RNA sequence: GUGAUGCAUGGCCGUUUUUAGUUCGUGAAUGAUUUGUCUGGUUAAUUCCGAUAACGAACGAGAUCUUAACCUGCUAAUUAGCGGCGAGUACACUGUACUUGCUGCUUCUUAGAGGAACAUUGUGUGUCUAACACAAGGAAGUUUAAGGCAACAACAGGUCUGUGAUGUCCUUAGAUGAACUAGGCUGCACGCGUGCUACACUGAUAUAUAUAACGAGUAAAAUAUGCUUGCAUACUUUUCCUCCGCCGAAAGGCGUAGGUAAUCUUUAUCAAUAUAUAUCGUGAUGGGGAUAGAUUAUUGCAAUUAUUAAUCUUGAACGAGGAAUGCCUAGUAAGCAUGAUUCAUCAGAUUGUGCUGACUACGUCCCUGCCCUUUGUACACA
């Protein structure tokens, strides 16, 4: 019998729960979507309350806690990316990075819009770390989805 | 201990464990710092 | 017959309903004279000058007038019985005499017919004013 | 038709300079009972000029120290001033108004080699100065602020060395002499 | 029969089900009902350390809210109803009589 | 002293089993359990016991815990 | 000089019609004449609002008090003790601290509203929860009314 | 003020294509344009055919750099 | 300072500065012949 | 582990930086590199026009949407009404303020939706190109204004005291974990900020009408029994804002209406600058309040370090202001309040809202600080 205004804010609260849930145990796969292994959580969460973008960025994470050559690693998720069909792509890894200096590469393709409320609707980022033998390693992914039609789009047959 | 309903101590953040920078509004129960980056999924579109 | 008119400029927002009868005119249960203020009760007069209070001696124009500042409850009544007698006559009284009270009042100025649009706006950031900073140290 | 608080419709003004009339802008659609209408002065360069001069000091005798924001005393105070100025004068309270800006504002100013002053300015200065002399004959001068503005304008509209404006005029055309 | 919900196209979609059901089955209907919306609204410091410029970032949550009546049968509407919602909105039933 | 019954640890431990997941929450100072008509102070260090021995796994989270049971789980506890 | 001319139909039914400032004056007028109430003695001691900091200084700031509490019940017929206390609202300054407003004193309005009950002139009901004439006060106020505006008129 | 190379682009690819229908009321080649046209915001929608109408008031006057 | 009293156009202003009088008593002289501020007759 | 290390790191953020800047494919000109990316014109802006060993691209800028506004006699009325008559309480005479109740009706109180603003039309400046002007309709002509998103690269900027984000080092029974008693950041020659309160009659003071908006709001009392006010066990929900009727000058206290909320505070109406007449009529004055002891009630178990708070006593500086120095062009500065946060109690803090709608600029490079071109460098930590 509580307030719907105080309601909202318990679902928002719940939503976000159920989402770093999900986050903090997805690495196997993707996303097969949510309940409103499928018999552990929906007891947990019961109990409890009683060419995907995101996809190529977790793995970007497994990618590299492992070892494996930072450049190589992006460059073929680079290749994962175009052939899902992204528009174009960026990603960034900085930390320590083998030397006793912090330090930032880019790899960008297509357009990689940057700003606007069109560019937020559009772009599909996701951020990452990766605790490594001398500190940790974040990771930025951007992802675009093609044109809803984008503002600066015309053409005429 | 001396516990009590009433206070800064009553409660805290939810995440963090800290009872520094607590915002309550509309009951949220959470701190500035967390809340900051969870407030997107959250449902808070910063507008205007 | 009955016509309801309504007038928005600024906060206040009047409401008149222009009837049958002979002139009865009513601002809430005050009179077009209590509200305090001689000089803006002479703003709204302006109107009956420019036509005349022969024509509203037949006519009654009930008012209900409510929230909003002193200014924008005349600047709103004048355009909402501006309405109200355009109305009326376009559709009850005469209409030839409407053509030329409108060139009337237009004669006088635009601003009866419509008001303005000048509003504020949301504060900002940075100190007590809208555009105003917090006094800086070196 | 109308009436200035139910009395002065200044239906005959003065010739002056003829400059300063477009600046003063007395006429009908500037015509009110009381200052302190919605006008506005921020899109362009004349309507600040098309206030009418009645305004033109309502809102500009208005500051001192806490003294600042209060507006709608400053149109008690110009009302009950242009009472005492056709009283004890036998003229028009707004005609020795306009004789006293006409004649109250600096012909010229240096400023960086003298410079001619534009209308507006000459309008501006001599209000400036007309209250400014108005707080300095409040403060620490005995009589009221009201009789200290029905002595002032008079002063300056009939060249008496007690208007503090005319004496400011002067000090501002003599560094002409040095100057030019 | 009120609706809730915070994205306009959903109460939009959801509306539109409404009336359809009524025009095919020809009942004594109420009008329909349209609520200013509410906005809630709070300001948070960015900058998680002391140090810097102090800025803050302002939210937005916009809340649609209507309300409806049917002379209908509570079970068939609320069936009706529970066929074409989304859990996204929520839905409270009552009745009317003439 | 918090002397922690033998009846108590069994109490919790077929609370449990009846189940197979089961959330311990970090603060000990609640006077009950919603499931478990139990003073919690006692079961959490048990529970994390138990994960040190390798038999129950947890994934933790922020103010809650989501232990796991694992196959090789039921059979160490059960007597 | 208060009059202005009316070309405009009016009904003079009632006291709304009439000033309201002066018409209270005329109330207190006739009640310093008829004098059906007390001042009271027991209001000369305390200060009428709390940032008034002031005493009155009219030796008829309770008479205008109770005239003006009966303009505001002929208004508004739904009032209370916290309407008045609002109504009557004033600024208190805190000397270092800020100017704030606050409300006037409960006590006053409480003994003005008993006078007037013990008068009879208003009475309390369930439905309509405020303050509500009776039928009598009405047409006495409304021949009070139509005696003010007679005797300005004409 | 002024206006961008991608309105002044999307402003000279249409034009050429249906001429014949293109007219002299400038409230019609408004409407043609997003009759036409496939931009999604509205401001562009009458801002480039603004320009449209800004570039056939060129013609029947001189060269007019295309078409 | 002050210095004027009220011993000795009913004009406020113009009397006050007739006679050299404080203006209370201004309006006192004022009411003792026609018998905030007002517009005049 | 709120122990060291932010000069070992992540993320975030603050700065260069709200400016106009950045890069690529191919082509052309031992190399670093250059061109493209520009003499000029224009501009909110490498924004465009144009010239052009460059041609063509990408980011940034541009833009989108909320707030105000007009319509859509669309869409409709909850918690908004309009009527109409049902009886009138008092008047007019051949309708009215105050009331009860429903339904002919939705521009009115409103939002679902889109539309409308497009150098718009003509009279002008401009290479007649980019752009800029007047007048006008129109609520809307400075992108209708105001709000956010911030590229490339950098700082050895802040933070490991926010996190179970985190490396390395460092420590745990005489803790560097937790709790409890008391204390401190309120203590003070001073200095600098952010601010809060006067120097009055343009004001000091008493009466009241005409006042809006963003607003925000629900694991514990008490009673009974037993033991002898306290403990244990049982029953409603006090534990939000509050309206009302009472008590107390007040603070505050009592019992209840409403409401998880366009419904109750409250909204046919919540503050202040008001108002018109009234006491004063610039006399360190009655202005103005730095300053006191005496206390009364609330807040929390605890108010001493007079938290907060009602009254009486108080009477420092203050005559418009040292050298210096900050912010600021439209319903904005300023004045005035006031909402919200942190909240058991406490703005003198921070973030929003409204009222009164001030003096003058269709600008300049003089200071300061940026951007571009050329030029000189023995500078490159620049």
């Amino acid at each position: 019998p509580i307030s719907k205004k105080r309601k909202f804010i318990n679902d928002g609260v719940f939503q976000a729960e159920l989402n770093e849930f999900l986050a903090r145990i997805l690495a196997e796969d993707g996303y097969s979507g949510v309940e409103v292994r499928i018999r552990e959580l929906t007891s947990l969460v019961q109990k409890r309350f009683f060419l995907c973008a995101m996809a190529q960025a977790e793995s970007l994470r497994y990618k590299l806690l492992k070892g494996l050559a930072v450049r190589r690693a992006c460059y073929g998720v680079l290749r994962h990316i175009m052939e899902s069909g992204a528009k174009g792509c960026e990603v960034i890894v900085s930390g320590k990075l083998r030397a006793q200096r912090a330090k930032s590469m880019k790899f960008r393709d297509g357009y990689l819009i940057s700003t606007g409320e069109p560019s937020k609707r559009f772009v599909n980022t996701a951020t990452r770390s990766a605790q490594l033998k001398q500190g940790v390693l974040g990771i930025k992914v951007k992802i675009m989805l093609p044109t809803s039609i984008l503002p600066d789009n015309i053409s005429v047959l | 201990v001396h516990p009590k309903k009433y206070g800064q101590g009553s409660r805290q953040c939810r995440v963090c464990s800290n009872k520094h920078a607590i915002i309550r509004k509309y009951n949220i129960n959470i701190c500035r710092q967390c809340f900051r980056e969870r407030a997107d999924i959250i449902g808070f579109k910063k507008y205007r | 017959k009955r016509v309801q008119t309504f007038g928005k400029k600024k906060t206040a927002v009047a409401v008149a309903t222009v009837t049958n009868g002979k002139g009865l005119i009513k601002l809430n249960g005050k009179n077009l004279d209590l509200v305090e203020p001689y000089i803006l009760k002479t703003k709204v007069y302006e109107p009956l000058w420019l036509i005349g209070s022969g024509k509203l001696k037949n006519l009654d124009i009930r008012i209900r007038v409510k929230g909003g500042g002193q200014t924008s409850q005349i600047y709103a009544i004048r355009q909402a019985i501006g309405k109200g007698i355009i109305s009326y006559y376009q559709k009850y009284v005469d209409e030839s005499t409407k053509k030329e009270l409108k060139d009337v009042l237009l004669r006088y100025d635009r601003s009866l017919l419509v008001g303005d649009t000048r509003r504020c706006e949301p504060k900002k950031f940075g100190g007590k004013g809208a555009r105003a900073r917090y006094q800086k140290s070196y | 038709d109308i009436k200035l608080f139910k009395k002065w419709s200044y239906e005959e003004i003065n010739i002056a300079d003829l400059s300063l009339v477009d600046c003063i802008a007395v006429s009908q659609k500037a015509c009110v009972y009381t200052p302190h209408t919605a006008g506005r002065y921020q899109k362009k360069r004349f309507r600040k000029a098309l206030c009418p001069i009645v305004e033109r000091l309502v809102n500009s005798m208005m500051m001192h120290g806490r003294n600042n924001g209060k507006k709608l005393k400053a149109i008690r105070i110009v009302a009950y001033a242009f009472e005492i100025i056709h009283l004890m004068t036998g003229e028009n309270p707004l005609q020795v108004f306009v004789n006293a800006v006409q004649k109250g504002g600096p012909r010229e100013d240096s400023t960086r080699q003298a410079v001619d002053v534009s209308p507006l300015r000459r309008v501006n200065q001599a209000i400036y100065l007309i209250c400014t002399g108005a707080r300095n004959a409040a403060f620490r001068n005995i009589k009221s602020i009201s009789e200290c503005l029905a002595e002032e304008i008079i002063n300056c509209a009939n060249e008496s060395s007690s208007s503090y404006a005319i004496k400011k005029k002067d000090e501002i055309e003599r560094v002409a002499k040095a100057n030019r | 029969i009120a609706l809730t919900s915070k994205n306009l196209r959903a109460i939009e979609k959801v509306c539109s089900d409404i009336m359809k059901g009524a025009k095919e089955k020809n009942l004594n209907v109420s009008g329909p009902v349209r609520l200013p919306v509410k906005t809630l609204r709070i300001t948070t410091r960015k900058s998680p350390c002391g140090e810097g410029t102090n800025t803050w970032d302002r939210f937005e949550l916009r809340i649609y809210k209507r309300l409806i009546d049917l002379y209908s049968q509570c079970e068939v509407v609320t069936q009706m109803t529970s066929i074409n919602i989304d859990p996204v909105v929520e839905v409270e039933v009552i009745i009317t009589d003439s | 002293y918090s002397y922690i019954p033998k009846q108590n640890k069994k109490l919790i431990y077929e609370y449990l089993f009846k189940e197979g997941v089961i959330v311990v929450e970090k603060d000990a100072k609640i006077p009950r359990h919603p499931h478990l008509n139990v003073p919690n102070l006692h079961i959490m260090m048990t529970l994390k016991s138990l994960k040190s021995r390798n038999y129950v796994e947890e994934k933790y989270n922020w103010k809650h815990q989501y232990f796991i049971l694992n196959n090789e789980g039921i059979e160490y506890l059960r007597e | 000089r208060l009059l202005e001319p009316v070309p405009f139909v009016k009904t003079n039914n009632c006291i709304k019609d009439v000033d309201a400032d002066l018409f209270i004056r005329s109330y207190a007028t006739h009640l310093k004449l008829h004098n059906k109430i007390t001042y009271p003695k027991w209001c000369t001691f305390v200060k009428t609002g709390k940032g008034r900091k002031l005493a009155p200084l009219n030796e008829d700031w309770y008479f205008i008090r109770a005239s003006s509490i009966l303009r505001r019940l002929y208004l508004h017929p739904d009032i209370g003790v916290g309407f008045l206390r609002r109504q009557f609202s004033s600024k208190q300054r805190r000397g270092v601290a800020p100017n704030h407003t606050s409300l006037a004193s409960g006590k006053i309005l409480r003994s003005i509203l008993q006078q007037l009950e013990n008068l009879g002139y208003v009475e309390q009901n369930p439905k309509k929860k405020g303050r509500r004439l009776t039928t009598k006060g009405e047409n006495a106020i409304n021949n009070f009314a139509r005696y003010i505006n007679k005797k300005v008129y004409n | 003020r002024v206006r961008t190379k991608t309105i002044k682009r999307a402003a000279r690819q249409i034009v050429e294509k249906y001429y014949a229908k293109l007219t002299l009321d400038f409230q019609i080649n408004k409407k043609i344009t997003e009759e036409v046209a496939i931009i999604p915001s509205k401001r562009m929608k009458n801002k480039v055919a603004g320009f449209v109408t800004h570039l056939m008031k060129r013609i029947q006057k001189g060269p007019v750099r295309g078409i | 300072k002050l210095n004027h009293a009220v011993f000795i156009v009913i004009t406020p202003s113009a009397i006050a500065e007739k006679y050299k009088v404080n203006l209370s008593v201004a309006r006192a002289v004022i009411n003792h012949l026609a018998d905030s501020q007002k517009l005049y007759t």
